């Protein structure tokens, strides 16, 4: 089962992604700059919150249609608290696509970008001895409390530790030539 | 000795005017209001010197005495007369603590001698009265004196005294587990501290865990010496 | 003494061997190093503890296991540094900052047979025990010194990193380097840990009848503190010592605890998904309820869903609504009553029993008095906060004085506790399910007297999300079916020789930790609907009649169905609730409240 | 890569046994192995050399370097050593395994063996997370490995390079 | 794994001895004011020595606010002071040539160097000792240093100043009785056999003297090679006044 990867670190999404698809949905904060009818009508300077794929349809570089703003967690405010201890930090009750959706606001060209691409980058570095060392060493336990605070990205990382551990521990014990049934097992 | 160069790390931490002048503008405003005591933001810290900021938090005794002391130099070379008028200047904490904000449960032995930040609400208050921190005696018939810190006849009036006060913090009751009573801990204020909580107030203590003594049981009592009082409403 | 260090060293060597050698399975498959591989694996997740087991040690050499069952103060401390040097060996290189060795503590286990307080006799002091028994008492956590350094107050003169003995014993320091009393102690340089104490309550099955239950003291250190707490059964290993004119007072040195009732392992979770995925899981588990109790398959379906409860909600103003669910037995004597309640309280994962004609106001909520030591007023938990996020079993319901029932009405709805005495003011936590058992006023139920047969009053009988009335019948088949199974179910006593209430008991707090549903907009509509019916006909007897119902019809009724529903969907474990749901919760309200109205 | 596949790999180390029987030389694709005689040693692959001892056909003779006095020099050396040290055999693990349970009844001193073998693998794999850390915390671009036996990066391979190429995709954003 | 990736050389320590020239260009004004803040220098010493004591805490406490106020090389900092270190040293090679013009003014600004080294070398910590006299000419190597604690008895009868502690404190290695000469020819402390028991302070007093020395040969050399430079001499007026 090849599932289509997810491509929102790079310069785009991937077009059939289901997680890009799901982290596109996400609502942005705008101010409209043109009086828009049949919509009755909405005045020029009303503010509004609309998803992230429309943002991106409407925002001619002319910023003819409207204009954009960063949510709170990708401002000031909230930079200077990651950069105290990275690892407190719940990056589930953040967004569940934490880096995947920070990295598509770089497109407005705010003239905030050198700093967001750097909380980002030095959020990664601060996180992931603990991913490596917690996925690397739990063997037959509850991960539930591990697991709780890792956003979709690093999720798949520590999934990854996992497997490499377990099959390993498996040709040790002398498990691994049998043979045996794949996911048809559900019947 | 590197504690000398550490207290050359703030005392040049602290002289800020070739970047923007914000620490100095401050300690000019500390002076023309008569105070002793300064505020400073853990943050700009740790932005200016990673590795001098990330060594405070974890030896909170050791590096205050040397930030201490570089205020006192500071402010000293600003104006002699006005540092001669206290015997020691004093520094409070504000800011970002990341792992060390916790609270009267979770606080436990293993945070002994670390900056912490305690938060819950206010149960009771002792009554605020003098402690000595030297004393001094006098002999008219003689023009002779002696002093000790912490025949002739006391001094008041060159001896000195200063304020002290006890209180104690509970935990959120909202936030106990599951069938369990709140627990708390015990607060000390000192010198210009005293009185600034009263009972029923939701406050933020921040300041540094340490043991009293108490032949020995091997067994001590805990208490959270304040380094700085904040309120919330 | 040179040959006491050099058999310490021998020793020390050995323990080392065990550590690094011992191993498990069979050529046939492959071996694998039991002790090895569990300290690297909590090494590097920052545990520093590992859980040793004696039947292992005694058969890798029998004479150290000899050594560790009679002279454990002595051993033991070799062991913990014998795990020591291993785990760095086996670790080594560590990363920037984790360059300093830390120290290990070493627990232990065994499948041996326990003895009761009563069996110490007084020649097994320091010898190693494994004792059963209920915790009576609990300490909060204190500080204690392990090392220290101390001070001369007239010379100045210092002695540095001085150990500490374990246990409740204490220390004195010298007086050379002077007056009489010349050093004092250095509070920075004290390297402390965690500690408590605990008291220790002997078994009521094994206390002969004409004697008291005997009752012991424990200690307890660094990674054991808040492990359990009073109430709880579990089961001690430890060193036993001592701590007119001849008297000395006397404690066990605890080395391992196991609470005979924990994180759901892998294939645990497996079975419970299994378990909610198969179709007539409410059949089973409603078979499970009181398997031994004829009939009334009804009333344990009702006590299925209280055990499972609603969900609670925190809504956007800051207000809340409690989920939890209240249940009332009422009708003839001899009926089963409280043989369910019996087993309800033994069913819960937290729950607790008590009698209504036997309790007060002031404990069943809380309680303030002043402290045995100090002077000082302190506050103490009746049995609604001991139960918190539990069940309790009130029995003898009817016969509580009035004042008293009073008393728990915030308990019930608002599931808090306010407290304004002595001098102090606090809100204490209580969210728990109420579950109830009472007799008509006339001893049984009298259909010539109608709703005479209750006088509870309106403002507790709408606390209840469910009323039951219980009628005894003469039915001639029923009788001999009911007379066939209770004497065979006398019989097989010995001849004994669908889900276990242990495994229902992990499924149901596993059920309730991590599901949480909502109703389907299409449910919705049709309570809302089927709501105004029940209201108007509840209005229209009221109207016809001369006299007020007892049991009224308010907004109460319709969050209880509500609550009902989530239940029902959550022994499922699926996110909503669907109309098949609000059938079924309609459908059981509909028989016990309306046949009480 | 899974483990049974970098173990196929391992099968093809040849090892010396001494035949209970006789045969004529065979020809294989692989090459020609033979003849057989009875009581008198011949090399062979190992996967045949383990086929032949569980059908009680054959004795093994262990290889000369599993010996407790080489493979103590080796592990005291290893633990000293800054960097990963070469190796008796690249696929030293997996013979341990497959000869130590097949053929402990011609091998002395088995359970010697064993814990020696189990100490370099635990020293040269802590050398490995001190390696993939600071890798990451460097931000470098290219690394040197002389050392490292196939199992060995297999264990822990998959993470490191998953985790890489992330973080090279964060650093570079800034300039499409 | 093993992995794949200019001033340090002119001043690997604060310390400097002015043996190689810096082969590169200046400013007016920065040469300028390279000498005459050192100049101000020159007189601080001096006016810290009529305020109190020299060399107590408070002259080191007082003297290092000069030196951070000032601009020039430090107790050895480990970010690029080697700014500061390469100032100091060409404004050292500036300021030969300003109070050359009279011996008494030599004398003066030398006496107030004397003393500022002696106040470094009193700050300085052990790993500064022991890189800087492997890493300068200043080798003077110990021998035999178990029979200390022979000498630590012998010593400490022998000698008013000296003590047991000051043997291990005031590390004692073995030269001889010539380089300790001011303590030969007053025969103050025990050195047998022509040989002294040495701590670090002694090779500090030949430090200076051969400081002096070379300086002096040096400042012999700017009065006599110096007229083809001179073609600008303005400021000598304003620094001998
Ligand atoms: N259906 C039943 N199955 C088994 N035992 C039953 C059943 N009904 C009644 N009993 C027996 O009834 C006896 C009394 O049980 P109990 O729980 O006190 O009923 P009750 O309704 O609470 N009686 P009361 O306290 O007078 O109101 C016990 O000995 C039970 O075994
Ligand atoms: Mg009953
Ligand atoms: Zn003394």
């Amino acid at each position: 089962y090849f599932r289509v990867e997810s491509g929102a670190l790079g310069p785009e999404e991937n077009f059939l992604s289901l997680d890009d698809i799901l982290m596109s949905h996400e609502k942005l904060p705008v101010r409209t700059e043109t009086a828009m009818p049949r919509l009755n009508a909405v005045p020029q300077g009303s503010k509004l919150e609309l998803p992230l794929w429309l943002a991106k349809g409407l925002f001619d570089n002319k910023r003819r249609i409207l204009s954009v703003e960063l949510p709170k967690i990708y401002q000031e405010g909230w930079r200077t608290v990651f950069s105290a201890d990275p690892n407190v930090v719940d990056l589930h009750k953040m967004g569940p696509h934490f880096y995947g959706f920070g990295s598509q606001l770089l497109h407005f060209d705010s003239p905030e970008n050198a700093d967001i691409s750097q909380s980002l980058l030095q959020t990664f570095i601060g996180r992931f001895r603990r991913i490596m060392d917690s996925s690397q060493n739990a063997y037959n336990e509850d991960t539930s409390a591990l697991v709780a605070r890792l956003d979709e990205m690093e999720r798949g990382l520590f999934q990854t530790g996992q497997k490499g551990l377990n099959d390993f521990q498996c040709w040790e014990k002398g498990q691994a030539s049998q043979i045996t049934a794949s996911n048809l097992v559900q019947n | 000795v590197e504690l000398r160069e550490a207290q050359r790390d703030y005392l040049d931490f602290l002289d800020d005017e070739e970047d923007q002048g914000i620490y100095q503008s401050k300690v000019r405003e500390l002076i023309s209001d008569n105070q002793y005591r300064l505020i400073v933001n853990v943050n700009d810290l740790r932005r200016k010197n990673e590795k001098r900021a990330n060594r405070l938090l974890n030896n909170a005794f050791e590096e205050l005495v040397a930030f201490q002391r570089a205020l006192k130099d500071f402010v000293a070379s600003i104006d002699a007369t006005y540092a001669k008028q206290y015997e020691e200047f004093y520094v409070g904490l504000e800011g970002s603590f990341g792992s060390k904000h916790v609270s009267p449960r979770t606080l436990t032995s293993c945070f002994l001698s670390c900056v912490v930040c305690v938060e819950g609400i206010v149960t009771k208050c002792s009554l605020v009265r003098p402690k000595v921190v030297r004393s001094v005696h006098y002999c008219p018939a003689t023009k002779k004196t002696i002093e000790r810190r912490y025949p002739l006849e006391t001094e008041y009036g060159l001896s000195v005294y200063k304020d002290h006060q006890t209180i104690t913090i509970q935990e959120m009751p909202e936030k106990a587990p599951a069938g369990q009573l709140p627990r708390s801990v015990d607060v000390i204020l000192d010198d210009d501290l005293v009185d600034k909580a009263k009972p029923g107030d939701r406050v933020q203590v921040v300041g540094t865990y340490r043991c009293l003594p108490g032949y020995t049981s091997g067994t001590f009592r805990t208490v959270l010496i304040a380094c700085n009082v904040k309120q919330m409403s | 003494a040179d040959e006491g260090q050099a058999r310490k060293s021998q020793l020390q060597r050995r323990f080392k061997e065990f550590l690094r050698q011992y191993r498990v399975g069979t050529d046939r498959t492959g071996f694998t190093f039991k002790y090895r591989d569990e300290l690297k694996r909590h090494y590097n997740l920052g545990e520093y503890w590992i859980e040793v087991e004696m039947e292992d040690l005694a058969s890798f050499d029998e004479d150290l296991a000899d050594y560790l069952y009679k002279q454990p103060a002595e051993h033991l401390q070799l062991l913990e540094e014998a795990a020591k040097e291993v785990a760095d060996e086996v670790t080594r290189p560590r990363p920037s900052g984790e360059e300093v060795l830390q120290d290990i503590q070493v627990m232990l286990k065994s499948d041996a047979s326990p003895s009761s307080i009563r069996s110490l006799k007084s020649d097994m002091m320091s010898h190693l025990v494994k004792i059963p028994g209920i915790i009576i008492a609990a300490s909060a956590v204190r500080a204690k010194a392990t090392r220290i350094s101390i001070q001369c107050r007239s010379c100045r003169n210092t002695l540095t990193n001085i150990a500490m003995r374990p246990g409740l014993e204490g220390y004195a320091l010298p007086r050379k380097c002077c007056p009489l009393d010349p050093y004092f102690i250095m509070p920075d340089k004290c390297k402390c840990v965690d500690f408590q104490t605990l008291k220790l309550q002997e078994l009521p099955d094994a206390v002969p009848h004409g004697e008291m239950p005997r009752h012991m003291q424990l200690y307890c250190d660094r990674y054991l503190c808040d492990k359990v707490v009073p109430g709880n059964r579990v089961t001690i290993m430890g060193i036993y010592s001592i701590k007119g004119v001849g008297i000395r007072s006397s404690y066990i040195r605890v080395l391992g605890i196991q609470v005979d009732t924990g994180a759901v392992s892998p294939q645990e979770e497996e079975e419970f998904r299994r378990l909610a995925a198969l179709p007539n899981v409410y059949e089973v588990i409603s078979k499970s309820i009181a398997p031994s109790i004829f009939g009334g398959t009804d009333m344990k379906k009702a006590i299925a869903c209280l055990l499972f409860g609603g969900s609670r909600k925190r809504l956007p103003d800051g207000l809340t609504r409690r989920g939890d669910i209240n249940l009332l037995m009422l009708g003839d004597p001899g009926t089963a009553k409280s043989q369910l309640l019996k087993f309800v309280e033994k069913c819960s994962p937290i729950g607790v029993y008590t009698s209504g004609k036997g309790s007060s106001a002031a404990g069943l909520t809380a309680s303030v008095m002043r402290d045995p030591s100090s002077r000082n007023f302190i506050m103490e938990g009746g049995a609604m906060v001991l139960a918190d996020g539990g069940v309790v079993c009130i029995d003898e319901f009817d016969k509580m004085r009035e004042d008293d029932r009073v008393a728990i009405h915030e308990a019930m709805e608002q599931q808090t506790i306010s407290i304004a005495k002595a001098g102090i003011t606090t809100t204490l936590n209580s969210r728990c399910s109420v579950l109830a058992a009472a007799n008509s006023v006339f001893g049984r139920w009298d259909e010539t007297k109608g709703e005479d047969n209750i006088d509870f009053m309106p403002t507790i009988l709408s606390r209840f999300d469910m009323i039951f009335i219980v009628k005894d019948e003469h039915n001639e088949e029923r009788d001999v079916m009911l007379a066939k199974h209770v004497i065979t179910l006398h019989v097989s006593a010995l001849t004994q020789t669908e889900i276990d209430l242990a495994k229902l008991k992990k499924f149901i707090a596993y059920c309730r930790v991590k599901c949480g549903p909502r109703l389907s907009a299409e449910a919705a509509e049709k309570l809302k609907n089927r709501y105004i019916i029940m209201r108007s006909g509840a209005r229209q007897h009221e109207r016809d009649s001369d006299r007020r119902s007892s049991i009224p019809i308010t907004v109460r009724q319709l969050e209880a169905i509500v609550r009902i529903a989530e239940a029902l969907s959550k022994m499922k474990l699926q996110p909503f609730a669907t109309e098949a749901d609000v059938e079924e919760a309609l459908r059981l309200f509909q028989v016990s409240t309306l046949d009480a109205a | 890569m899974d483990a049974a596949e970098v173990e196929f790999l391992a099968e093809k180390e040849l090892v010396t046994i001494i035949p209970n029987f006789s045969l004529d030389k065979i020809y294989l694709i692989g090459g020609d192995l033979g003849p057989f005689n009875p009581g008198l040693p011949v090399e062979v692959p190992l996967w045949l050399a383990i086929n032949l001892k569980q059908r009680q056909k054959c004795r093994l003779l262990p290889p000369e370097w599993m010996d407790v006095e080489k493979l103590e020099k080796m592990r005291d050396h290893e633990r000293k050593e800054e960097t990963f040290t070469p190796m008796p055999s690249p696929y030293y693990m997996e013979l341990t395994k497959l000869l130590l349970n097949h053929a402990s009844d011609n091998i002395p001193k088995a359970d010697e063996i064993r814990t020696l073998v189990k100490d370099m693998w635990d020293t040269r794999i802590a050398k490995l997370r001190v390696s993939a850390d600071s890798f990451v915390r460097q931000q470098e671009a290219h690394a040197k490995l002389d050392n490292l036996t196939l199992m060995e990066i297999n264990t822990s391979g998959t993470f490191l390079t998953q985790a890489l190429n992330h973080m090279y995709k964060l650093r570079t954003n800034l300039q499409p | 794994m093993e992995f794949s990736g200019q001033r340090n050389a002119s001043y690997p320590h604060c310390l400097q001895f002015y043996l190689q020239p810096p082969s590169e260009n200046i400013s007016l004004i920065e040469f300028e004011n390279l000498a005459i803040d050192r100049v101000k220098l020159l007189k601080s010493v001096e006016n810290l020595g009529v305020s109190y004591v020299k060399g107590t805490e408070q002259y080191q406490s007082k003297l290092e606010s000069e030196l951070r106020k000032l601009k020039f090389s430090y107790r050895e900092n480990l970010e690029d002071e080697y700014e500061p270190r390469r100032r100091d040293h060409i404004s050292h090679f500036i300021l030969r040539l300003a109070y050359c013009q009279s011996e008494e003014l030599r004398r003066w600004f030398i006496q107030q160097e004397m003393d500022l080294l002696r106040f470094r070398f009193s700050i300085l910590p052990k790993d500064k000792i022991q890189d800087f006299l492997k890493d300068s000419q200043l080798q003077f190597e110990a021998i035999s240093d178990e029979e200390k604690t022979l000498r630590e008895q012998e010593i400490v009868a022998s000698s008013p100043s000296l003590s047991g502690l000051k043997l291990g404190f005031e590390s004692i290695y073995k030269i001889p009785f010539a380089d300790a000469l001011d303590l030969f020819r007053g025969r103050k402390v025990y050195l047998e056999d022509g040989f002294a028991y040495v701590p670090l302070k002694d090779i500090v007093a030949i430090i200076l003297n051969e400081f002096r020395a070379k300086l002096s040969k040096a400042l012999a050399l700017t009065a006599r090679s110096l007229p083809a430079v001179q073609s600008d001499e303005r400021l000598q007026p304003l620094l001998n006044h």
